[PDB]
């Protein structure tokens, strides 16, 4: 409306009702000025590495974007509790978006100081893709999710993609997409953005780890995943990091089996081995980037699925060994497991034809999975020279902008509707002592997450 | 006004002209050099209609 | 900044070259003018917006420009025409910009 | 380990100004506050007051109110105090120290300070 | 509205609908102080008398205006391809225009440190001319368009007129305008502008080249042109441009026809050949401004509309040669062709006659062509003394505007009908693999269009 | 409803009808940013032993609260005289509560000196937790009230809370509130809120 109303307000909460839930959350925001307001192209030259594999070609530009698709940005680490002991299974059904209280700071440099003012007339564009015009980056599982702990204050992630390319060069099929060609609301100090959307009707997620074993039809299908230790002094004395992993390759660049159709992690009692690509493997919080080594890393295993799906170190059988196999039919098989860090959706391809579309890494994979949402500041010009000249005008006022930001999304549930007599296993705090709380802040002051946690614990027939 | 010079006095336009034919005197020495058309030299500039 | 080479040599009866090597972002966007610099006394206009040149410089100056490069002729060098000489261009917003200047060598 | 890092000394005739620059290494840097102690010879220990590290506005005292300046930089990780109008009555040993509340709201103590810094100014060249 | 409520929404668009399309681009603009608000007269000082065509008397303003005349503003390579592939012919129907997001900065000086900051109250003035009273310069296609690329900034054009001289010297029958003593709308930081325009009934354009020749009713006009060549040893060994100029006398100033009455550029199987002036010439991108060499310009060769034009380097018949034919009972002729790059309109002059007013450097030609549109900043004075000083006000605020342009032109399009048994010739963009997209950003992030486009690609029956 | 026009009255008073009261109360309040939006643990372990009795574990968050929880912020001394005399028994029956007139400001400093400014558009965020989800702290008789005297310009306490431990450290039926978890209403300069409670 105007510049002292203010235009929305802080939204956090979880509600639950019989057999669906919503849960909002909201997150504060600073969007800087990526690219210096320029569309650029990027090759791996560019970035400087020279491999075949790791070629590509793409532009990167100053448009952000928000990205919640991971779980812990919508549950708590409550509810993912309450979510999981108590169900059989689930699946979204609304997501609403909103986005108010637009700021925008422009910096001003000096001799040695920079002094923050506001740019009330100053505006900001944002705009969402319900086309799916454009390219969609929330399939990789990037970075840049909004954060876990509310109080956090999250940057905006830039905007780029990938197209086709042969080494760090095109070809004339590669196409580039402008983003301002798209039509988009412009936001002032008072104005707020706010959608819908509808979850186009997916399976539910399957939580559970059944009781009872296949063989007690047949497994479902394999790929096999070179068993890593542990155990370093096990392990051979190779370098086998790159040359040992199994590798889906295109075009003829190989790319390595991230993680792959779902496989149990290693034979039951033995935990210390693990698919070499196989599982996800989470960052711990104070991990830095590169060449960290183990205790730094927290290893996902699908162990609840080891009836159906065969291991991923083991081969599905004899006809001499089979390493690899298809879908037969009459196969049996469960999907992989969602975790509170994992990832939400993706969006299946565009194709004439694919199968059994649910992504790998998990969570529920769509044709329409929920719109982009870009956003980027207007650039104010600086002042021109008092006599015209044709170029673009190459100097802005270094600015950015802050905010709010708020999303609900509406979860359905699936009850426990079991016989059972003994009691289940369930997931929970462990009672003793400890010099911190886990999932909670320490005296520093950065929040942590210890440990993963998989959907699977109630128990079905097969 | 004149219909030779409706044009802006103040810009330039974005047509050309073949400026030079020639670098200098010499044997050998045609070269083809063009250049923009504005407010300096206005009779050489791109116009829509004529008398 | 704008590079020109130090010297000119001369001899009184000749045209002296004088050459001004630019840029896209300078000479190609903007015309270059020339300065006579008499050190000791006011640079001096002699020529502006490429050939055209102000009411009180002699004929025998001649500028020229190329895609990147400003070119300087003078006719007629004299023992008292000998100056240093500066290149001069618009470049960025409006900045105006001067290269290194040159020194004529009158013998 | 927590730790707080003055640059070298400098000498400076009166009217000129110096700068100090004070490194924190090991510790988050944008929680706690930085405090200037100086020690000028036969005299007390002297607050020239405190930055604010996120925060980038300063709270100088009531002597030093005038003359003395504070910047920062979270990048570099640093922080600085410019002293701009040096004098013989300014000569002392510059300490950054940081506001240290030993894991409780209610305490607040100076707990690091940096090894140190000495300014010698004087005309005599 | 207010100062925090934003004034209009972005929109930049294209939609197909039958035989009508809409394109909507809006970009941003920036306007500096021209003159510090002072009309001033400029005249052509030159040399003494060497120099007399270049001669020019006219009024330089502080009013800068929008010049969106040219193609590439409308439409995008994409849609151009969409456009002229499918399309016989089209015209533009209904202009649209609204100007908002006006922010005028108020740049000043700190000290040593230039400063930037916000002038709320200041205004702009704005205004139409429906009425045409005014000098029309949008007619001579010049520089200050709107950027091709939607994500540059540009900047506002000067605007400045020319009258009636005896030399640099003024006459009696002269006309100063004052651009102020028109009805002007001041639009304040928060408020818009619009208008609405009815583009009068213009014959449609032709894009296609006739699939028959017409010495297979006799060829069009023909003034001839002299013939250069593109290899550079080919040409004569002489500085003729100037002596080699078809020229037309008009109140003994001598002009070079430009571009000339539209023929083709050259003979079929000799490319490199190409009229002198005849041909319309653009620059690639950051060409430079004075003497550079061919390969830095973009030259234009009109060859598709060989079949009926006469040839641009060759005589027209015999009878003695024929230099030059005008117009014979039973000709026919063919336009000049439309660029990308090339303007849209032009206003045909007030006359007791005109002949086929279709203007020479292509496009459309109409009597009241789509108004002008002025915008300068309102002057404000510093502070002026305490005892009353009857000179005006010399000394100002210095200011700059900002904001954004929109424009939404309806075209119309007329359908193909071609029984053509054989596959036409389309444009198309060529696959061999290249450091960068055609029409796309480079690692910089200037935006070049490596390639005029023409509008004649189809075939129709002659 | 706007920035310039005021958001509110300043009403202090006390209105005597019959066999009930209404004493309102208003004052000014200034709040600081603690913690540097940093919610975080406290514990004091001074030594390996600490202390036996004085050993305690919680958090600290950087939200403040309210605490009108005195006689003295409702009651002017003469009230209260007035009330005491005359009077066997007494209770409370309602209580409103109106916050007004937020004025933010940013503390930006240049050049050796600090200067303040108002940052017309930053918003402070308020919200009262009526299902009595978050710790109550407010009945330890913890300094912080507002103040007796009309006049004076008082300062917001900081919010935080204690859970279970054993020494120094927590165990697993320790929990950590989040208060960022909770709907709260948002406040820029033009705005205020209200709330009632029986």
């Amino acid at each position: 409306d105007g510049v002292g109303s203010s235009s929305g307000n802080w939204h956090c909460d979880s509600q639950w009702l019989g057999d669906r839930v919503i849960t909002t959350s909201t997150r504060t925001w600073a969007l800087p000025t990526y690219n210096n307001h320029l569309y650029k192209q990027i090759s791996n030259s560019t970035s400087g590495g020279s491999s075949n594999d790791n070629a590509y070609f793409g532009y990167s530009t100053p448009w952000g974007y928000f990205d919640f698709n991971r779980f812990h940005c919508h549950f708590s680490p409550r509810d993912w509790q309450r979510l999981i002991n108590n169900n059989w299974g689930f699946r979204p059904k609304r997501l609403n978006f909103k986005l108010f209280n637009i700021q925008v700071k422009e910096v001003t440099d000096n001799n040695g100081v920079k002094t923050i003012a506001n740019n009330l007339t100053s505006t900001v564009q944002v705009f969402t893709d319900s086309d799916y015009q454009l390219p969609y980056v929330l399939g990789s599982a990037h970075e840049g999710c909004l954060p876990p702990f509310p109080a956090d204050v999250f940057m905006i992630p830039q905007y780029g993609y990938l197209t086709l390319n042969d080494g760090s060069q095109a070809v004339g099929r590669s196409s580039f997409y402008c983003l301002e060609y798209f039509p988009s609301q412009m936001l002032r100090t008072g104005n707020n953005f706010q959608f819908s959307y509808e979850f186009e009707n997916v399976p539910f997620h399957s939580s559970y780890a059944h009781s009872q074993s296949l063989d007690r039809y047949i497994p479902g299908p394999s790929y096999r995943q070179q068993r890593v230790s542990t155990t370093v002094t096990q392990n051979n004395n190779s370098e086998f990091a790159w040359p040992g992993a199994s590798s889906w390759a295109l075009n003829g660049r190989n790319s390595l089996m991230n993680p792959g159709p779902a496989m149990a992690s290693h034979k039951e009692g033995e935990d210390r081995f693990f698919p070499l690509s196989g599982s996800l493997i989470f960052g711990k919080q104070g991990t830095g980037r590169d060449n960290v080594d183990a205790d730094k890393v927290m290893i996902t295993n699908e162990e609840e699925i080891k009836t159906t799906n065969p291991v991923a170190t083991e081969s599905y059988g004899q006809v001499g060994w089979v390493q690899n196999q298809g879908i037969l039919p009459g196969m049996v098989w469960q999907d992989r497991d969602v975790y509170l860090q994992g990832p939400i959706w993706a969006k299946i391809p565009h194709t004439d034809g694919n199968f059994h579309p649910s992504p790998l890494m998990g969570g529920f994979g769509m044709k329409h999975p929920p719109p982009q949402i870009l956003i980027k500041n207007t650039p104010v010009p600086a002042d021109p020279p008092t006599a015209f000249n044709k170029d673009k005008l190459n100097s802005f006022i270094t600015q950015y902008s802050t905010g709010q930001v708020s999303v609900e999304i509406e979860w359905e549930l699936q009850k426990e509707n079991s016989k059972r007599w003994n009691p289940e296993i369930q997931y929970t705090s462990n009672y003793y002592k400890s010099n911190n709380v886990e999932f909670a802040v320490n005296t520093e002051g950065v929040y942590s997450e210890p440990r993963p946690i998989g959907t699977r614990y109630l128990t079905r027939n097969l | 006004q004149s219909l030779d010079r409706l044009m802006n006095p103040l810009i330039d336009q974005y047509l050309y002209y073949l400026s030079k034919t020639i670098n200098g005197s010499g044997q050998n020495q045609q070269t083809l050099k063009f250049s923009v058309a504005g407010p300096s030299n206005m009779a050489v500039q791109g116009r829509n209609y004529i008398p | 900044v704008l590079t020109q080479p130090p010297s000119a040599s001369g001899t009184p009866g000749q045209t002296v070259t004088i050459s001004c090597s630019g840029s896209s972002s300078n000479v190609g966007s903007h015309s270059v003018n020339w300065y006579q610099h008499l050190p000791g006394t006011a640079p001096k206009l002699l020529i502006y917006s490429n050939h055209r040149r102000p009411s009180g410089v002699p004929d025998r100056f001649s500028g020229s420009k190329s895609d990147t490069s400003a070119s300087l002729a003078i006719s007629g060098i004299q023992s008292e025409d000998e100056a240093d000489y500066y290149c001069a261009t618009w470049d960025g917003r409006l900045n105006v910009l001067f290269g290194g200047g040159t020194k004529l060598t009158v013998l | 380990q927590v730790q707080l890092v003055e640059s070298g000394a400098e000498v400076k005739q009166p009217g000129a100004s110096v700068k100090v620059s004070c490194k924190a290494s090991g510790y988050i840097f944008t929680s706690h506050n930085i405090h200037w102690v100086r020690k000028a010879p036969g005299q007390g220990l002297e607050w020239m007051g405190k930055i604010n590290p996120s925060g980038g506005d300063a709270n100088y005292a009531q002597k030093f109110q005038g003359r003395v300046v504070m910047t920062r930089d979270t990048s570099t990780n640093t922080v600085y105090v410019q002293l701009r109008s040096l004098r013989f009555e300014d000569t002392a040993v510059y300490y950054c120290a940081r506001v240290h509340d030993f894991w409780s709201g209610y305490h607040r103590a100076l707990d690091i300070w940096g090894q140190g810094t000495m300014v010698i100014v004087s005309s005599a060249s």
